[PDB]
DNA sequence: TTCCCAAAAGCCTAAAG
RNA sequence: AGACAG
């Protein structure tokens, strides 16, 4: 999702991840989004 | 452009008759004599502004700057004998000589 | 966002709209990259930019 | 009671002459013992090819010179009197003129230059132009409506465009079987400029199919065939939207294909043609080398041995032709450029090369002449994906042995399947997270009925695991085509969920999963001839088939001779060239020169060749400065010669 | 490795559709005149009593305007060039994939007619390279010496008349172009005579 | 009718050469200046160069490069054509003896460049 | 083909100032015009401008009549279009307070008729 | 901008004084 | 490095 503003020209992704609920193993989806340029 | 009026220069008889027709071959004979003795010694600007003076109609003045020594040389003696031919036999003599 | 059918009004009412109504679009979107209906043809932001 | 005439003294007529012949049916005979009967004006075509046995009067002309050579006179009238004649071609003339000029070289004792043979080809050639030009003023051809309207007011033709399943089979083997059947009756049409033009190879059959038959599943800007196909050709309007818009993506493709695929084509060409043209020399002769390499020919590649020598029975050098059904699928000893020991360092003989070394000229590089052909083949496909895009027929996916121990094929055109030997043991699917991104998706939508399977996942390779923990990986994915998931597996991975591994590799447990059910969904997406190029690439320069991977050349030209022959028509000479600029003689002691007299040396990879070999075949390559600031160098090595070595330096030899 | 050649010219190619040879090239009157630039001073000068100042001036001056002296010149070095067909130049185009994309020509005439920037070079030699007449400019280069042109002889067509692909078969890069083919096909494929049996009965 | 109509076409016996000799491209007013263009066509690629060092010898290909880098063996191929009583066929253009091969700006300036850094590429002996 | 002649416009540009002088090549002796008037018809070489590098110690050699009207190809410059192709217009901007003028008397006939008209003309536009 | 592919970095595992 | 021509 792709967001300009004008400032930024910011982009929120997603990535899967794993955590156990009542002893049992599930999938969701962790949205992120890079916004400190000095990071890459 | 430069190869080709070195090439031109290296000639009087042609460009002395393209100035004047009636000049008498004698006189370029002994100016090219008198080229093979001169020569040797350096080429000074009065020489240069009064061949670029004489010879416009047949050698363009700008190529005097580009064309080797040799081919100032012929270029002075052309003048020389046009000099001499039409009268100003007194810049004539200040053609071919060298500094003292 | 008003216009689109967003109602944020602070960045983090957008971090909220986007993690919950607007993640929709991020695993299966209704709307498609490919298409162009619902476009503007912006001249002055690109030209003042 | 037909005309008579003699070859030889009908050649030597003058041109005046020659076509002021009446028309008739005359016989034709030539210095061997049959008789042609023909016709004129196909008697002086023939003549006009045969130009270049004019300057040889001793070269006797078979029967075969002639262009009507179906016919021939014999004493029952029952072989002659209906024949249908050989069709003009271009192609024809160009055959006429290639048998006259090899009869001039071989009635001799092979003591005729080539290239005297080439410049009377070309002078015939000439003097054929010059005088249908002149001559023929007035049998111009002519296009307009009434040629259109004549071939396609056709019954036939019109029954080939009405009433069609809209389907692959039901279009591209059904109608289009009917009309080239149309097209192809040599009595149908006659007078009429497209077929005759058709019959004689002036236009390919499948533009002129396009045209009147219907128009076949164009493709997007990515290889995939649109599910409907277009119902209306060229000749009647393509008047909807959905079929203008996709034929519209079509022509996008081909700009595309053309710019970045030349892009990428051109720069592997020039990386080829510097590699190749360290292998310089070929000397005409023979080595008399004793060395001999062991391939096998089969049925797709015999057409690429068209010139190589070989032992026959009793010790006696035989050359491949055209035509061999005895020696198809069979290991023969054949005289390569491997192990070929003449005394030049990159110089390889005429006999070890092949045939083919006489068409090369004089002085002329031999590795750039394959490098050139190579390049040329793999460009024009590259580019004319498009011309084989006619077919919507999909190239299909073919399973390995190892594959097909675990893999099968059937009830469905595309999708794959798991035998029930898989149920013997609790198998366990391994996949990479790489390949598998949206595959998580599958578990929020709640309905795994309009999501696209494709999109879920994009496999190129899959590990099958069982517990002992024993299993293999298969690859899957064939160039441009990568399998992905069947929906009937997404929903079963919904319903049992994944589990990650020290390898970084999501894992699948395969227990309880429904069998006989779809596997592996195949996308109906053409086979790119750019990932093609990429292969020969790579293969140039868990088991893939790497050149350096191999021991010795001889087991290794096979692999890359039927690989290039999938789809380019290339020449087993030009492999051996290819193969042997690659190889290298004693690696580990830092020599880069080529080995002799062939085999002896192991193989290399490109950059190491080119930084290691000539530095001045290295300044012309990429990164300059680490050859410059190498110390090996700097060693004095015995090394080969370059011809940018002259261009490196400003031409001093010395 | 080579980088802007003098005494080169590029232009598009237009042909002649003539009875000609295939080592026939016609370079056209400014393209001969500027290329040709030295050799029509070096004729001017040997005979008018020209300067080369002159030569240069009547040179320029007569590149966008057609004269007879000029083209008597060119002609006249297209035959004293006596043991060829003209001067001696390679032509190519781009871009250069086969060895058919660059070959050698010899120059025979500048054609009289200033509005036409063409070059005819011949029929046959077009299949070599990609070369269509779709609005495709050429590039040219003037061999200033015997030695070269003996050594662009190994670049001349006739050396892409076997192919390099097949053992004993001549290229298809030398088959007959459409029209040709076509009127060959309308004139010798036409039933202008009655099949054998009744034309013996 | 379309565009790319001709008058485009750059016919060029010599062409005026930078202080570090070598051809160059053509400015606005110096492009202007000419009936017709005169630039100088880049004929000899790396594909073109190629294709000449295959099918011919080294040598011819490098001897025309040498023309066309050294400025002096342009000169005297002018001077050549300039000199003749026939400027077609030329027996030879440059005298090799009197201009040796190795004068070509290009890669007189590599070679001087790498002995710079203490390397020279020589042949092998 | 005369049915089909595309017409092209093309514009010529040429500097004259300290650094060089026109030369004459559309008058006679008696009369000096750089470049064709308004409606005139370009030679038959198409050639205009010709400016020849200002210098005073070669003044009788390149600044005689016939040297004027003369144009070595070389050593000068001249914007050279199509032949007979006649001229639609011309634009002239001139430094007018420069107290010694690099052209030489004599040579500044039409340059300054042109300059003039456009003078007025602007002026007139500032008026208004 | 994104894909190719080699070369240097870096890491666990293993052999000799 | 953007467009155009092949
Ligand atoms: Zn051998």
């Amino acid at each position: 999702i792709f967001i300009p503003f004008r400032r930024t020209k910011l982009t929120f992704k997603q990535t899967d991840h794993h955590y156990m609920c009542n002893g049992q193993r599930k999938i969701m989806y962790v949205i992120w989004s890079q916004i400190h340029n000095e990071m890459a | 452009d430069i190869v080709a009026y070195n090439l031109d220069a290296l000639d009087v008889v042609k460009l002395v008759h393209k100035i004047d027709d009636t000049v008498p071959v004698e006189l370029i004979q002994e100016c090219l004599d008198c080229v093979a003795v001169t020569a040797t010694k350096d080429i000074y600007p009065h020489q240069i502004l009064l061949a670029q003076w004489v010879m416009h109609k047949a050698f363009p003045a700008r190529a005097f700057s580009h064309i080797n020594k040799n081919a100032v040389n012929h270029l002075l003696a052309a003048a020389q004998s046009l000099m001499w031919h039409w009268g100003f036999q007194q810049v004539a003599v200040f053609m071919q000589v060298e500094l003292y | 966002l008003k216009t689109v059918g967003v109602n944020v009004s602070t960045i983090w009412e957008l971090l909220y709209e986007i993690m919950t109504s607007l993640a929709h679009h991020l695993y299966a979107t209704d709307i498609d990259e490919t298409s162009m209906y619902g476009k503007r043809l912006t001249v002055l932001h690109y030209l003042m930019s | 009671n037909l005309n008579r005439y003699k070859a030889r003294d009908l050649l030597n007529l003058s041109y005046d002459d020659l076509w002021s012949l009446p028309s008739e049916w005359h016989l034709i005979e030539f210095d061997d013992g049959k008789t042609v009967v023909s016709v004129d004006r196909i008697t002086k075509l023939s003549v006009l090819c045969w130009y270049p046995l004019k300057h040889y009067k001793d070269c006797p002309i078979p029967s075969d010179h002639h262009i009507d050579f179906n016919r021939i006179l014999t004493d029952n009238p029952k072989d002659y009197l209906n024949v249908e004649g050989g069709r003009v071609t271009s192609k024809a003339m160009v055959k006429h003129l290639n048998k006259a000029i090899w009869n001039i070289y071989d009635w001799s004792g092979e003591t005729v230059d080539p290239e005297v043979l080439s410049k009377l080809a070309i002078e015939g050639k000439n003097w054929l132009y010059n005088q249908t030009t002149v001559k023929l003023s007035e049998y111009l051809a002519t296009l307009s409506m009434f040629d259109i309207a004549e071939v396609y007011n056709h019954p036939k033709v019109r029954e080939a465009n009405h009433n069609i399943e809209p389907t692959t089979y039901g279009i591209e083997k059904i109608s289009y079987g009917k009309v080239k059947e149309v097209f192809n009756d040599p009595t149908q049409f006659i007078g009429n400029s497209i077929i005759e033009g058709l019959r004689s190879g002036t236009q390919k059959t499948e533009q002129l199919l396009q045209a009147f038959a219907w128009r076949g599943f164009p493709t997007d800007i990515n290889s995939d065939i649109f599910k409907y196909p277009v119902t209306t050709g060229y000749i009647d309007g393509i008047w909807n939207l959905y079929e203008n818009m996709i034929e519209s993506r079509s022509g996008t493709k081909a700009l595309l294909y053309n710019k970045e695929l030349l892009r990428v084509t051109e720069y592997f060409n020039r990386k080829s043609q510097l590699i190749a043209q360290y292998v310089q020399r070929l000397h005409p002769g023979d080595c008399k080398t004793t060395i001999l390499a062991e391939y096998p020919v089969t049925k797709l590649t015999l057409k690429a041995f068209k010139g190589k020598y070989y032992q026959k029975e009793d010790g006696k050098l035989d050359w491949i032709r055209g035509n061999e059904t005895h020696l198809i699928g069979t290991k023969q000893k054949f005289r390569s450029v491997f192990g070929c020991n003449h005394p030049d360092s990159q110089g390889i003989c005429m006999t070890c090369y092949g045939r083919l070394g006489i068409n090369i000229p004089k002085g002329t590089n031999i590795g750039q002449v394959a490098a050139v052909s190579m390049g040329d083949k793999i460009t024009s496909a590259v580019l004319s994906t498009k011309h084989t895009d006619a077919s919507s027929a999909v190239e299909q996916y073919k399973l390995g042995k190892i594959e097909s121990n675990y893999l099968r094929t059937g009830e469905i055109p595309e999708t794959l399947y798991l035998k029930k030997e898989l149920t013997q043991k609790d198998y366990r699917l391994v996949i990479a997270r790489s390949e598998a991104e949206n595959l998580a998706d599958i578990l929020m939508i709640d309905d795994l009925t309009a999501y696209p399977a494709t999109s879920a996942t994009e496999l190129t390779s899959l590990a099958l695991v069982y517990d002992d923990e024993c299993g293999d990986v298969l690859t899957v994915s064939l160039y441009n085509r990568r399998a992905s998931l069947s929906i009937e597996m997404l929903k079963h991975i919904k319903m049992v969920r994944w589990e990650l591994d020290q390898r970084d590799n999501i894992v699948i447990s395969l227990r309880g999963f429904d069998f006989n059910l779809p596997f592996l969904t195949l996308p109906n997406k053409h086979v790119n001839m750019y990932e093609v190029m990429k292969r020969f690439q790579s293969f140039l320069h868990t088991s893939k088939t790497y050149l350096k991977n191999y021991k010795s050349p001889i087991e290794a030209l096979p692999v890359f001779a039927t690989m290039a022959n999938e789809k380019i028509s290339l020449n087993i000479s030009h492999c051996e060239i290819l193969i042997y600029a690659m190889m290298i003689r004693s690696a580990q002691y830092r020599d880069y020169r080529l080995p002799k007299p062939g085999i002896n040396g192991q193989f290399e990879k490109y950059n190491r060749l080119m930084q290691c070999r000539s530095l001045g075949g290295a300044m012309a390559f990429e990164k300059q400065h680490e050859p410059l600031n190498n110390p090996g160098s700097f060693l004095n090595k015995m090394r080969n010669d370059h011809p940018y070595d002259l261009l490196v330096k400003g031409g001093k030899l010395r | 490795f080579g980088a802007r050649l003098n005494a080169t010219a590029r232009a598009v190619i237009t042909s002649i559709s003539d009875p000609h040879d295939y080592d026939e090239l016609h370079i056209p009157w400014g393209v001969g005149c500027q290329l040709l630039k030295y050799h029509l001073t070096n004729k001017l000068k040997a005979k008018f009593n020209m300067t080369t100042r002159e030569a240069f001036s009547f040179v320029y001056e007569n590149v966008l305007q057609y004269n007879q002296i000029i083209a008597d010149l060119f002609k006249e070095l297209i035959a004293e060039a006596a043991p060829y067909k003209g001067m001696g130049c390679t032509f190519h185009r781009n871009p250069t994939l086969q060895r058919g994309s660059t070959q050698q020509f010899f120059i025979t005439k500048v054609k009289d007619d200033i509005n036409d920037n063409s070059i005819s070079m011949s029929v046959l030699c077009l299949k070599a390279p990609n070369a269509d007449f779709d609005g495709d400019q050429l590039n040219l280069t003037l061999m200033p010496d015997v030695y070269l042109t003996k050594a662009t002889e190994r670049i001349a067509p006739h050396t892409w008349v076997l192919s390099i692909d097949e053992p004993h078969e001549i290229s298809g890069n030398l088959e007959l172009q459409g029209p040709v083919v076509e009127t060959i096909i309308n004139w010798a494929h036409e039933k202008y005579l009655p099949p054998l049996e009744e034309w013996l009965k | 009718l379309l565009e790319k109509i001709g008058e485009d076409w750059s016919a060029a016996a010599s062409v005026k050469t930078q202080p570090f000799g070598l051809p160059s491209k053509l400015n606005n007013a110096d492009r202007a200046s000419t009936p017709g263009r005169e630039t100088a066509i880049r004929s000899f690629g790396e594909s073109e160069t190629r294709s000449y060092n295959c099918t011919v010898g080294p040598g011819p290909t490098a001897e025309i490069l040498d023309q066309t880098n050294n400025p002096l063996a342009h000169a005297a191929v002018i001077e050549s054509w300039l000199t003749a009583e026939k400027p077609s066929s030329v027996p030879v253009a440059v005298d090799r003896e009197k201009i040796p091969f190795g004068g070509s700006r290009p890669v007189a300036m590599f070679d001087h460049l790498l002995e710079c850094s203490g390397i020279a590429l020589e042949y092998a002996p | 083909l005369k049915r089909m002649m595309p017409t092209s416009y093309s514009t010529a540009v040429a500097n004259a100032g300290r650094k060089a002088f026109f030369l004459n090549m559309y008058g006679d002796d008696k009369i000096y015009k750089p470049f064709p008037d308004i409606g005139d018809v370009i030679r038959p070489d198409g050639v205009i401008f010709a400016i020849r590098d200002h210098d005073d110690d070669l003044a009788p050699a390149e600044m005689t009549p016939r040297a004027l009207r003369t144009l070595d190809r070389t050593f000068d410059r001249a914007v050279i279009g199509t032949p007979g192709a006649k001229v639609i217009d011309i634009d002239i901007w001139r430094d007018e307070r420069v107290n010694p003028s690099p052209t030489p008397t004599g040579m500044d006939a039409q340059l300054v008729k042109y300059h003039t008209h456009l003078s007025s003309y602007y002026r007139e536009l500032l008026k208004i």
